[PDB]
């Protein structure tokens, strides 16, 4: 009781930071992977999803 | 009959009228602008001119 909302997310305990992923954000995020050339610093972080 | 012009003639006239700003044009209001870079460089299109 009291449960405000449930979401369906992403197992975090499955896809652990072993496999790189970060699931805090609701999307997976894997830094430096794919990744832009030849743009400002901080525009690398869309494409980690 | 109209006025001669003076550099039309011979003689050496010691008055005459000179245009000129009322004070220093030099305000020191200087342009300046807002450059800002392209975001990404392969984006950009060089084609077309």
């Amino acid at each position: 009781y009291g449960a405000a909302v449930v979401n369906i997310d992403l197992n975090r305990d499955f896809f652990d930071t072993a496999t790189g992923i970060d699931l805090t954000k609701g999307i997976p995020l894997v830094q430096d992977l794919l990744v832009p050339i030849g743009v400002t610093a901080g525009a690398e972080q869309s494409a980690e999803y | 009959q109209v006025g001669i012009p003076k550099l039309e003639v011979d003689h050496i006239s010691f008055s005459n009228v000179v245009s000129m700003m009322t004070a220093n044009i030099r305000t020191g209001d200087d342009m300046a602008v807002e450059r800002v870079n392209p975001d990404d460089v392969r984006a950009i299109n060089i084609r077309n001119a």
